[PDB]
RNA sequence: ACUGCUCAGUAACACGUGGAUAACCUGCCCUUGGGUCCGGCAUAACCCCGGGAAACUGGGGAUAAUACCGGAUAACGCACAUAUGCUGGAAUGCUUUCUGCGUAAAACGGAUUCGUCUGCCCAAGGAUGGGUCUGCGGCCUAUCAGGUAGUAGUGGGUGUAACGUACCUACUAGCCGACAACGGGUACGGGUUGUGAGAGCAAGAGCCCGGAGAUGGAUUCUGAGACAUGAAUCCAGGCCCUACGG
């Protein structure tokens, strides 16, 4: 699977990072947290930290929209970020 | 009230003590200017005025003269005659067909 | 209360089918007449939180001398006539345009007492 | 049979009587704000001012309203309204201050006391 | 106190997507004609935030400013010439309405501006004040000098007086209506035409035309005093 | 009182459209100009006893607030004199005003990092909401010819948020119609839709704008705003819970 990235947008009213990039999977659509553990080492973003909203694939080839979102602060997601974006976004050692 | 300036329509020269008549009393004339004839005045401060035009018949491609009937305020300076061509404009309601009030009654020639 | 809402005819006499129902901002008060009596008035409210004073019975008047243009307050004793109706003057009515008579002299009543809340009266010259 | 509520105001105490009889009929026709005395209740001394009441049927009396009978009210505050909605009127079924066969309980409080306590003039 | 996608107003830039109801404004100093949320504002012209929720949370939390003011609801009216400033990237823009008569933003470069008013009518306060029916900030309550339609300009965010722009023959006018809407262009005869309606006004900036005086904005003297257009940033 | 639903009534300033309100009201919101002054002290949950089939709801005891009441500095109406301030055919309004005559408000409330933030009253204006107003545009019908007396208008009033026969009074004898009044038939209006090469012809269920309606009907409280789709009241009409008193 294989990741390339364009828009690195920070909203300085939020103090967060706009992660977007291409996803050149290949095959099968991989699944968020795969596509974080990607997406780190990119921009030197943690797990907790490192978030992302979706990793949409589009039609016949391999090619998937990423909207990943950097912050500063995990409290700072959690007051921002919906209940269900948390959830959805698994943290080190969650269930 | 009574007031030139230019396209006036000036006060007559005629005092009224009418409460509402726009030059000499404390209404004030305002809303669409519009030119008529009066049908009769049988009426006491009120000449009925009749609107002629004529509306092209789209299907048709012709025409139709349209009659219409409007009450008009008829203050006594002006004092409106019958059967000739006035200028009204729109006034607040005086009675209950009057919102407006000629201001100019030039007899036919 | 009474209706105040768009109904007489038209203009020839077909009487006008009506499409509405009796509005709220249609609806208008009762004609409070004021009287020679002891001064009494009633806060009634109106539209918008405006409590408008509406007299009921006075005997006092705001007599307005015009020759030095002295206002000075002087017992209402009797109507002495009344432009709108000839009845008032029997009832003894106060409504705006009548004559009053008060101790400085006669007067006409230049205020509308059911809107002013006072009976503020002109003294005839 | 009147199911009369007595209450103490020097401390808040309400004692709930069962009274019958000679005494209950006493107690018919004393209307709200009446005293009557202790004799009625046994207590030794101890006058009583009746300002209350309900019918069987749980329909509360009215000081305000003369009269034994009952009368449809259309209210919109006052004793026995509620009102669900802010300046709502509604129709009830009121009783006036006469005590009546048809009424219940009478609430009541103690005014002109007497020598003994209040508890132990009704064998407590 | 809604309003719907679909009767959304001609001054709206937005279009007719999603699902009825788009941030209804609030009534407001400006008129709701001419008027956009500023929720709205900085969730679809600026894009700092995405949600309506996220929205409310950065104008709550003081970060954009109206002319100095951190409004903190996302339902605020905003008028032609309205200076939006955000500190934090010195993101200045301006209230503009294009060729089409629609709102648009335009960059400024300083974070520190000048904001254009108008004269619409001159009332007198008890108190020996001449009342200019203002409408925003802080101004000069003044004399007969400060006449009708003047486009008085004031600073940000104490609101002080700069400059009396006032108008005469051959001053700078910018159009705010009709078909004519964003050709400035200096005045050529304000003619004061008696009529029932109001009176009319002529002007030519690159083309000559006659223009109504309602829809005309003494935005300077020969040149722009204010910030006019920078960027057109969608 | 915004959405949401319905499409009976309505052939109508209801509606589309151009003006008007200098004839008006506006809680929330908006900017500037001010102010934010003394007090009084109930009644809640709670305590003690219940009544009631329920619906509902009684008494005595304790008490608080941006609750509620009473007092001082405005607005409102009369009469005045005072300079273009708008708009401008255009004061009739704002008014410099002051004059005296009747004539008023608020919560120095709350929180804080004591930085400040948000609220109360007030004046002017805006905006928002809505009432009113009129030029014009759009059905079938003569096997529907006269219709109209508050009907048409004048003066003075009354009530209204406001103009108004909207109501009342004195008076005038008008008003609409054969270029279709009045009546019957039918219908939510328009943006539009159907169809055809087009001229036209036919319908305007749905999406948006305005209108009306809440079982039929009348009446009313509350509120800035209603005669309220989740308010009441009664009548008609049907139905329903009952310990038969409701
Ligand atoms: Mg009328
Ligand atoms: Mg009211
Ligand atoms: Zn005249």
């Amino acid at each position: 699977m294989d990741i390339k990235i364009l828009k690195d947008k920070n909203n300085s009213l939020l103090n967060r990072r706009e992660l977007d990039f291409v996803v050149k999977y290949e095959g099968s659509t991989p699944s968020r947290s795969d596509v974080r553990n990607k997406l780190a080492a990119m921009l030197n973003a943690p797990l907790e930290l490192l978030i992302i909203q979706r990793i949409k694939t589009e039609y016949g080839m391999q090619e998937s929209k990423g909207y990943a979102k950097v912050y500063a602060d995990e409290a700072r997601m959690k007051q921002v970020e919906q209940e269900y974006i948390l959830k959805r976004n698994p943290a080190p050692g969650a269930e | 009230m009574a007031r030139d300036i230019g396209l006036n329509i000036p006060a007559p020269s005629e005092e009224c003590d009418d409460a509402y008549c726009p030059f000499h009393g404390t209404l004030p004339v305002r809303g669409q200017i519009l030119v008529g004839t009066v049908v009769s005045s049988k009426m006491d401060n009120t000449v009925v005025i009749e609107r002629q035009y004529m509306k092209m018949v789209s299907k048709y491609q012709r025409y139709e003269k349209r009659r219409s009937k409007i009450h008009a305020h008829n203050p006594a300076c002006i004092s409106a005659k019958v059967g000739d061509i006035v200028t009204i404009a729109e006034c607040r309601p005086i009675s209950k067909t009057k919102s407006y009030v000629v201001v100019k009654a030039e007899v036919p020639k | 209360m009474r209706w105040q809402g768009s109904s007489r005819r038209k203009a020839t006499g077909g009487k006008v089918i009506t499409a509405r129902g009796k509005r709220k901002f249609e609806m208008g008060r009762e004609s409070a007449e004021t009287r020679i009596s002891e001064i009494k008035r009633k806060k009634v409210p109106t539209m918008g939180g405006n409590r408008k004073v509406r007299l009921l019975q006075s005997n006092v008047a705001n007599v307005t001398n015009p020759k030095d243009g002295k206002t000075v307050t002087a017992p209402i004793e009797t109507v002495i006539d009344n432009t709108a109706n000839k009845h008032y003057v029997r009832r003894n009515i106060l409504t705006k345009g009548s004559v009053i008579r008060t101790s400085m002299g006669t007067a006409r009543v230049t205020s509308r007492p059911g809107q002013d809340g006072v009976v503020n009266a002109v003294l005839i010259e | 049979n009147f199911k009369v509520v007595v209450s103490d105001p020097k401390e808040g105490r309400a004692y709930q009587i069962d009274i019958k009889d000679a005494e209950a009929n006493a107690l018919i026709g004393k209307a709200i704000g009446d005293v009557v005395d202790g004799a009625i209740f046994g207590l030794a001394g101890y006058k009583v001012q009746i300002t209350g009441g309900c019918d069987g049927s749980g329909f509360v009396m009215k000081p305000d309203l003369p009269g034994p009978r009952r009368q449809r009210i259309l209210t919109a505050t006052g004793v026995g309204y509620v009102p669900k909605l802010p300046g709502q009127r509604r129709r009830k079924m009121m009783r006036g201050k006469e005590i009546a066969p048809d009424i219940i309980q009478v609430n009541a409080k103690i005014v002109e006391y007497g020598s003994k306590s209040i508890k132990a003039l009704l064998g407590l | 106190t809604h309003q719907k996608r679909l009767s959304v107003p001609k001054s709206w830039k937005v279009g007719k997507k999603g699902n009825k109801w788009i941030s209804t404004t609030r009534p407001g100093p400006h008129s709701q004609a001419r008027s956009l949320p500023l929720g709205i504002i900085i969730r679809d012209i600026l894009k700092l935030v995405d949600n309506s929720r996220e929205g409310k949370r950065i104008l709550s939390e003081g970060k954009v400013l109206v002319d100095g003011i951190p409004r903190k609801d996302l339902r605020f009216p905003v008028g032609l010439f309205d200076v939006i400033t955000l500190p934090l990237v010195n993101e200045a823009y301006r209230m503009l309405q294009d060729e089409k008569g629609r709102l648009t933003l335009h960059k400024l470069n300083e974070t520190n501006v000048n904001k254009l008013c108008r004269i619409n009518n001159k009332t007198t306060v008890k108190g020996g004040k001449f009342q200019l029916n203002l409408n925003d900030g802080t101004n000069i309550i003044g004399s007969n000098e400060y006449g009708t339609k003047d486009s008085l300009i004031l600073s940000i965010p104490d609101k002080q007086v700069v400059k009396h722009l006032k108008f005469e023959v051959g001053n700078l006018a910018m159009v705010v209506g009709g078909q004519h809407s964003g050709e400035t262009g200096k005045i050529m005869e304000i003619r004061e035409v008696k009529s029932s309606r109001h009176n009319t006004v002529m002007i030519s900036g690159e083309t000559d035309f006659e223009t109504i005086e309602d829809y005309v904005i003494v935005i300077g003297e020969d040149k722009p005093e204010i910030r006019l257009g920078g960027e057109i940033s969608e």
